[PDB]
Parts: C-alpha cells; sequence; structure tokens
RNA sequence: CUUGAGUCUCGUAGAGGGGGGUAGAAUUCCAGGUGUAGCGGUGAAAUGCGUAGAGAUCUGGAGGAAUACCGGUGGCGAAGGCGGCCCCCUGGACGAAGACUGACGCUCAGGUGCGAAAGCGUGGGGAGCAAACAGGAUUAGAUACCCUGGUAGUCCACGCCGUAAACGAUGUCGACUUGGAGGUUGUGCCCUUGAGGCGUGGCUUCCGGAGCUAACGCGUUAAGUCGACCGCCUGGGGAGUAC
C-alpha cells in the first residue's frame, strides 16, 4: 500500500458529479483500507491551453495510500469515464496535506 | 467585397520566396501577394525589397474592404519578415500586434539530410 | 528488492539471530530468495539483459559463497543446499 | 505455438504447424452441433457456381453464438475447441442459468474467464455490447452490420474492427480491409480481436493438404484450349492477352463493385 | 511571442526583433534545417565546450601598450 | 542564487505554479539554471515540475495553442 | 584475526533496463471555407506542383515517428548505449553510523552471454527522411556533388548477424608518489549568527610538478614507481587475402 497522488480534471459540464465522482472513488478507496489523506477539489480552473476544443476543466487533487489494485482500477475508471479528462496518478511515498 | 475591419496579415517569410496573405479574423482570405509576382525572379525575389513590394502590392487588392487595424503574423526565416512589417505600416495600416508564428516542432519530423 | 522484512526473516530463519546477517547461510538464503523471486521477473521481460546481469552476478556470487562453504565445512554445506533446494 | 515439422519426408518438410495446446482434446459439445453436407460448389441446380470446391474431412456445423443477445447474465468460458468451419477456435460457455453456449474466442480467452453482455457490461475481451456503450478507439471483434442481426465483420482468426469515429446515430470502423464503413451504434461488437491469430502462419506443407481441406486443383487459363477459357492455346505458353477470369470479364484490377444502395455507408474504400 | 502593440511602432517592433533572439526562434530554425548526424551533434556541443574553455583567467599581460 | 536551495523546498511542487512561471518564458520555455543560478538538482527537479504543469495545462507548453 | 572481499539497517542521485499508457509542438495526407496566379528550387536554372485553383490562411479528422526548451567537457550503464510526462516490474552505484561472515580474493586459455549502424527472415506499420531508381541541371563526360520526386530501409514483435575510427586508438585488479581551478552526488560540525565557513567520501572536466616518453604528450582517472593474471606484436606488400 503505496502514497499516491491523484490529479483529474473534469468536464466543466459534469462539475455538478464532481461530488458523486470524488466520494465514489474515496469509498472505493477506503474499501481495500486505503487511507485518503487530501482531498483538494480545486473548483473549475481556467485551462493554458484547449483539451478537445474546451478551456476550463474542474480540477481534483487527492492523495492516497492504496494498493496498486486500487489505484490501477482507479486508473480503468477514469479512462473509460467520459467525463474524467487528463487524470493523471503519481507516486509520493509520504503523507502530504498541507496546501494547494 | 464587404467592408471589414479586423483583418490579419499572415507573412509566411522564407528564405527564397516571402507570401503576404491578408486574411479576417477568422482566416478567410482577402487578398495575397508575393515576392515573385512583383517581378523579382531568382536572387531578387529573395531580397527584404520584394517583400517590401509585396507588402505594398498586398495593402492593394485588399483597399475594396477598409482594413483599418492588422495583426501581423509573421512565420518563417528569411529577410522579408521585418521589411515587410514596415511596408505595411507604411501603408497606412495600424498595427495590433505582430506575432512570430514560426512553427517549430519538439523534435518531430526529421529534416533533409544536408547540402554539399 | 526483497523488502527489509523478507530480508530479514530469512536472516532470522538463516543465522545465529537477527543480528548476524552476514553469515554465509544467510548470505546464500537471501541470493536464493532473491533469484527465485527475480526469476518471474524474467519470465517474460526476456529483454531485460541489464538487469539479468546483475541476476547473473547474483548467481556467481552465491555459487562463490557455496564453494568457501562446501570446502570450509561439508556439513553445513550439504544442510544449507538440502535446506534451500539446490543443486540444479 | 508454431511448429515446424522435421523434413523426415517430402510432403512433411516444408509443413508449418499451429498446435493449441488448450483445445479441447475430446468430443465437442453434443447439443450444439448440427450435420454440414459438403456441396462441391454445386448450386440448386446441380451445376458448379464455384470452382475448386469438393472432398475434404467430414464437419459437424457448431452452433456459435453470433448474436450475443443473452443480456446481463454473466458466462464462464467452460472450454476452448476448435472449430473447423471456422479460422477461429470457438470458446463453449456456461451462464449462470445452466445454459450453454458456443461463442467466439477472441485473443485473451482462456478457460474459467468470466464474460458477458448487455449495455452495462464491462469493458473486459469478450464482453458484447452495442457499439454507444463502448468507448471510441477500443478494438472490437464481432462486430453487428445492422442491431439484433448476429455480428459479421471481424470474426475470422485474430481479425478486429476498430472504432474510429462516433456521429449521432452512426459509428466509423475501420475494418481488417482498411476501409472505413458507418454502422448504426446500436449494433454490437464483442471486444478484443480474435484469436488463432496465428493461424496465418501454417504452411499446409503438401498438396493433399488443401486436398482435405476441401481445395480442389486450379487449372491456370493458359493450361487449357481457347474453347476452355478466354486464355489457351498458343504452340507453347503463349498468352498475348489481357488477363481475364473465365468468363471474359478483366481481372488484376478492375474493380466490380456495383451497390449503389451501401455506398452511403463507405466513407472510403480499401487501400 | 506575440507583441502586443503600444504607441510608436519600433518602440514596439524593436521589442518584437529583440524579443525573437530573446525566445531565440530565427536561430532556432537554423538546426531544424537539415539532419546533423548525432556524431556531429556530439562534435560541435564539444568543440562548442573547448571553445567555452578560452582562459580569460589569463589576461593579466603586458603587451607595452 | 538558487531561490531553492536558498530554502531547501526538498521538492519543487508541480502545484506551485506561482513560483513555476518565475522559471519560463513568455513562451513557455524553461529558463537555464546557466540564467536562474538554480542548484543543478533543483534545475532537474524544476524541469520535471515544469513538464507535469504542462501536462496538467496548469502551463502552456506554447503560447501558440 | 581483520585492515581485502562480501551481508544487513537508513538514505541519495541518476536519459541504467523491460512493459504499458498518455501529452504537446511539428511534418504529411484527407474533407471543407476564403482566395488567386503563381508556388517550389538554385550559383543560375530547370525538372516538378498550379487556372482541373496550387501556394498562402482557417476548421475538422487520420496516421506515423521523434521528444524543442530544461541541456550542462551534466548523469547513468561492463561496453554497446540511454534523454516529454505517468505507472508497474527490475539491476547497479554511492554516503553515515553501526553490527555481521571471516580471505570467501585478483585474473582468466577454452566456454558463455550482452554487443551501434547496416544487413537477413516471418508478420505488421509506414508521417518524415532516404540507398537503389527516374527526371532536371553542372560538365569535356558526371551512371557525382546540386534540384525535383522516390523504393527498400529507418518504426514495432520475435528470431539471425556479430561487425565499427566497437576509440580515453590506452586490458582488468591492487598499492604508493607534489599541486591548482572546476562540475556533479553524498555527509559531519561550526556563527546557519543567509544562500556562509570548515572538513570528509564517490564519480568526473581542464591545466600542470616530479617522473616517464623518440617526441608529441601522459601526468594521483599516469603513458610515473611496482605486483598478479590475461590478450597481442615481430619489416613493407602479397593479406588479413587463399585453402
Ligand atoms: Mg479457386
Ligand atoms: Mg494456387
Ligand atoms: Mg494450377
Ligand atoms: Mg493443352
Ligand atoms: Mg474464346
Ligand atoms: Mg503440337
Ligand atoms: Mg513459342
Ligand atoms: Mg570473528
Ligand atoms: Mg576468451
Ligand atoms: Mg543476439
Ligand atoms: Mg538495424
Ligand atoms: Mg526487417
Ligand atoms: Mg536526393
Ligand atoms: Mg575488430
Ligand atoms: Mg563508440
Ligand atoms: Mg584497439
Ligand atoms: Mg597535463
Ligand atoms: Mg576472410
Amino acid at each position: 500500500m503505496r502514497h499516491y497522488e491523484i490529479v483529474f480534471m473534469v468536464h466543466p459540464d459534469q462539475s455538478e458529479q464532481v461530488p458523486g465522482m470524488i466520494e465514489r472513488y474515496t469509498a472505493a478507496i477506503t474499501g481495500a483500507e486505503g487511507k485518503i489523506h487530501r482531498l483538494e477539489d480545486w473548483g473549475r480552473r481556467q485551462l493554458a491551453y484547449p483539451i478537445n476544443k474546451l478551456h476550463k476543466a474542474h480540477y481534483v487533487l487527492m492523495n492516497v495510500e492504496a494498493p496498486q489494485e486500487v489505484i490501477d482500477e482507479l486508473e480503468t475508471t477514469f479512462r473509460f469515464n467520459d467525463a474524467v479528462i487528463r487524470s493523471m496518478v503519481m507516486r509520493t511515498k509520504h503523507a502530504v496535506t498541507e496546501a494547494s | 467585397r464587404k467592408q471589414v475591419s479586423d483583418g490579419v496579415a499572415h507573412i509566411h517569410a522564407s528564405f527564397n520566396n516571402t507570401i503576404v496573405t491578408i486574411t479576417d479574423r477568422q482566416g478567410n482570405a482577402l487578398g495575397w501577394a508575393t515576392a515573385g509576382g512583383s517581378g523579382f525572379r531568382g536572387s531578387r525575389k529573395s531580397t527584404p525589397f520584394a517583400a517590401q513590394v509585396a507588402a505594398e502590392r498586398c495593402a492593394d487588392a485588399v483597399k475594396e474592404y477598409g482594413i483599418k487595424n492588422l495583426e501581423v503574423m509573421v512565420k518563417g526565416p528569411g529577410p522579408g519578415r521585418e521589411s515587410t512589417i514596415r511596408a505595411l505600416n507604411a501603408a497606412g495600416f495600424r498595427i495590433t500586434n505582430i506575432t512570430d508564428v514560426t512553427p517549430i516542432p519538439h523534435n518531430g519530423c526529421r529534416p533533409p539530410k544536408k547540402r554539399r | 528488492s526483497l523488502s527489509t522484512e523478507a530480508t530479514a526473516k530469512i536472516v532470522s530463519e538463516f543465522g545465529r539471530d537477527a543480528n548476524d546477517t552476514g553469515s554465509t547461510e544467510v548470505q546464500v538464503a537471501l541470493l536464493t530468495a532473491q533469484i527465485n523471486h527475480l526469476q518471474g521477473h524474467f519470465a517474460e521481460h526476456k529483454k531485460d539483459h541489464h538487469s539479468r546481469r546483475g541476476l547473473l552476478r547474483m548467481v556467481s556470487q552465491r555459487r562463490k559463497l557455496l564453494d568457501y562453504l562446501k570446502r570450509k565445512d561439508v556439513a553445513r554445506y550439504t544442510q544449507l543446499i538440502e535446506r534451500l533446494g539446490l543443486r540444479r | 505455438a508454431v511448429v515446424k515439422c522435421k523434413p523426415t519426408s517430402p510432403g512433411r518438410r516444408h509443413v508449418v504447424k499451429v498446435v493449441n495446446p488448450e483445445l479441447h482434446k475430446g468430443k465437442p459439445f453434443a447439443p450444439l452441433l448440427e450435420k454440414n453436407s459438403k456441396s462441391g460448389g454445386r448450386n440448386n441446380n446441380g451445376r458448379i457456381t464455384t470452382r475448386h470446391i469438393g472432398g475434404g474431412h467430414k464437419q459437424a456445423y457448431r452452433i456459435v453464438d453470433f448474436k450475443r443477445n443473452k443480456d446481463g447474465i454473466p458466462a464462464v468460458v467452460e472450454r476452448l475447441e476448435y472449430d473447423p468451419n471456422r479460422s477461429a477456435n470457438i470458446a463453449l460457455v456456461l451462464y449462470k442459468d445452466g445454459e450453454r453456449r458456443y461463442i467466439l474466442a477472441p485473443k485473451g480467452l482462456k478457460a474459467g474467464d468470466q464474460i458477458q453482455s448487455g449495455v452495462d457490461a464491462a469493458i473486459k475481451p469478450g464482453n458484447t455490447l452495442p457499439m454507444r456503450n463502448i468507448p471510441v478507439g477500443s478494438t472490437v471483434h464481432n462486430v453487428e452490420m445492422k442491431p439484433g442481426k448476429g455480428g459479421q465483420l471481424a470474426r475470422s482468426a485474430g481479425t478486429y474492427v476498430q472504432i474510429v469515429a462516433r456521429d449521432g446515430a452512426y459509428v466509423t470502423l475501420r475494418l481488417r480491409s482498411g476501409e472505413m464503413r458507418k454502422v448504426e451504434a446500436d449494433c454490437r461488437a464483442t471486444l478484443g480481436e480474435v484469436g488463432n491469430a496465428e493461424h496465418m502462419l501454417r504452411v499446409l506443407g503438401k498438396a493433399g493438404a488443401a486436398r482435405w481441406r476441401g481445395v480442389r486443383p486450379t487449372v491456370r487459363g493458359t493450361a487449357m484450349n481457347p474453347v476452355d477459357h478466354p486464355h489457351g492455346g498458343g504452340e507453347g505458353r503463349n498468352f498475348g492477352k489481357h488477363p481475364v477470369t473465365p468468363w471474359g470479364v478483366q481481372t488484376k484490377g478492375k474493380k466490380t463493385r456495383s451497390n449503389k444502395r451501401t455506398d452511403k455507408f463507405i466513407v472510403r474504400r480499401r487501400s | 511571442i506575440k507583441v502586443r502593440e503600444n504607441e510608436p511602432f519600433d518602440v514596439a517592433l524593436r521589442r518584437f526583433k529583440r524579443s525573437c533572439e530573446k525566445a531565440g526562434v530565427l536561430a532556432e530554425v537554423r538546426r531544424r534545417e537539415f539532419y546533423e548526424k548525432p556524431t556531429t551533434e556530439r562534435k560541435r556541443a564539444k568543440a562548442s565546450a573547448v571553445k567555452r574553455h578560452a582562459k580569460k583567467l589569463a589576461r593579466e599581460n603586458a603587451r607595452r601598450t | 542564487f538558487c531561490r531553492f536551495t536558498a530554502e531547501g523546498v526538498q521538492e519543487i511542487d508541480y502545484k506551485d505554479i506561482a513560483t513555476l512561471k518565475n522559471y519560463i518564458t513568455e513562451s513557455g520555455k524553461i529558463v537555464p539554471s546557466r540564467i536562474t543560478g538554480t542548484r543543478a538538482k533543483y534545475q532537474r527537479q524544476l524541469a520535471r515540475a515544469i513538464k507535469r504543469a504542462r501536462y496538467l495545462s496548469l502551463l502552456p507548453y506554447t503560447d501558440r495553442h
């Protein structure tokens, strides 16, 4: 169970669905005893370049401590979900709950 | 031949030739004039004066549009990228900006081998 | 690889104690555990020649330690090879 | 795997075999078989309509579930089996209601795998679901060209169709021939490539191989007499003619598609 | 390099063709012209490195000036 | 003077675009440590952070999107 | 027995490797809009593309390859070689403090494996570049340089080759012998009374002392002073050919 760090943008019309998105994913993480540390829903940010004829995405940063099969199923959900745009999982090996 | 105000003066300055196409703010071209059509065949085509003349000759045939302010999009190497701007402003166009739109790859496609 | 817990378990299982970690039996057991582990990694990553170089270094190190153990004390040598599942 | 036979005799020297050690080494599933009598190429009128067919081995027809219209119910791939009718292998699956069905075996389909179909299915290879719930760009097979039809594209071995675009009611598909075809997005498509992707590596070794696969010999048109074929005649290997089919029509390049009612679907044609 | 325009024109065209060499574009499309084989890449880089090592710390000479 | 070793950030956060923008150009190119001081280890961390910010579109690859 | 050589704990840096997935720039092609007589190329031209509407400009889509900037006589790797980002599996190296085994070491004929590029086989892929090829020039000629196109190939999977100016033209391992300026990665302490000063390690770039060398030059990473083992050389051709 390693410490990840997941920044994913979502379509700025399912921004109303970002709550259910977040609680669904964090519940799936907690189900395998994964520990969520940061859950900074950054709100609707303006993009620097237009991703799929679309500026102004909606960011969510979440720092978790979960196993690999959990994080891989999560990546598959990000992929097969149509609103999630430019997910990015990363290793961080620590507990970072400070800011930003 | 309808009147438009915000046109863009695209300049495809290269080593051999230079092409000054004036388009509206969406890319519909109004008129164009190259250094090769203004005379200047051969070595003359690749001089700053030929590009000056081409930009002058493109400031015409766009008079039917009443273009006042221009965005200048210099694209490419070559001498006709800083003389064409001066000739476009000496034509009575208020420039709003000057933007270099030269395609810079990020180590993409492989160039031709080399001359020798 | 061969995480701290697994290597300490091998130390405790194969040595005088948990402090005794440099003895020939423990060194050979750790190399053998790593080799059995990496067999799976090289099952599909056949073209991982740079890592297989280190694997072969481990194999040769284990063989040199086994030769030392054999010509130093044959009883411990036989006990270790039978307890570890060696000899081809 | 691809096994090259040892040259212990001519006609065994040049053979290359595809031994699939996972195929069932027994009799196939009985209730899903029916007899398949050979034709010889001869039509209703008894006359040869397509040449070079006849003989070969007996083979029973395996009722393959091409439609995959048992939605929602999961299934476990009980067995992989050799099908003599397809180039690909079939897979007997058992649904959780107790019903066994033959399906096409995708690339990643071993025994015990858990597949299903329906609008809510997952995106695991072997899972059928209409090409609206399927993400674009994915690799599918056993594609339907009409909703509920049964599936007709990418059902040979190692074959797949790719979902290129998706415009409202329709989906564009890069077919295995490079042609981009529009099929409505209600049509089903099983995920993943079809299995037995090394089938094209067998080389049959000898003439009797084709003979017992059911392929009678092919006489070159030049080896005939001018009454028999447009080619022919000539006092020893004379051609001097433009290559044509035995019925006069040009071959070696002459486009013979004339449908004019399905052209609305073909965005762009074979390379 | 999208130099927006202030009033005097080459008060701004100057910061256009002075920003062009800050971004180094009109000399970046001289490497992209032809393909320089990796040996020549490395050799030119090494020769530039050696030239940069011109010992400017050795300029305490008289030379009767 | 490497206002990263001036502080001991210990990892350059790619989400700190406020300080990342201090190390790009108006065209989005990373600025060399030969100009920004930027001790080499932190220059490497900084480049990786810039690239991750670009991927997440917190920063632009270029000024021509 | 521990000063060699290894093991363990913590940590560090890294284009080290293998697999998978994405990002953006750009080239090309396709569909569409504007628009029009040029484009392209060169020493000059021409072949070539273009009124069947090119080039230029904008929008949308496809596809492949390589990853601008960072970028550094920087890093990693036994060598070959390896640079977008992310994940998974994995090798090595170094540092501090300790424990641990106790010479378990160095080298290596034969052997084994890795081994750029080109090349070969099967199957895919093919944007760009481009052997061969074609045309246009240059020419005394030009089966060359130059121009316009362009196929293998370059890409991927798995096999084969086993060679390079595969080069610091410098075998590996160890010990000892003035210095200077750096780079990079560790580490201890002191006023950290900042990013500083003072040390201690690993790798590394340049200059240079003794010494050595035919000289050039090497010069603590020696081509200096020695030890161990290995490989190799014996005038130039023939010939690294022939059998
Ligand atoms: Mg036939
Ligand atoms: Mg035949
Ligand atoms: Mg025949
Ligand atoms: Mg006859
Ligand atoms: Mg006839
Ligand atoms: Mg006769
Ligand atoms: Mg004859
Ligand atoms: Mg002792
Ligand atoms: Mg040898
Ligand atoms: Mg090999
Ligand atoms: Mg090659
Ligand atoms: Mg090949
Ligand atoms: Mg050429
Ligand atoms: Mg050699
Ligand atoms: Mg080399
Ligand atoms: Mg040599
Ligand atoms: Mg020196
Ligand atoms: Mg020979």
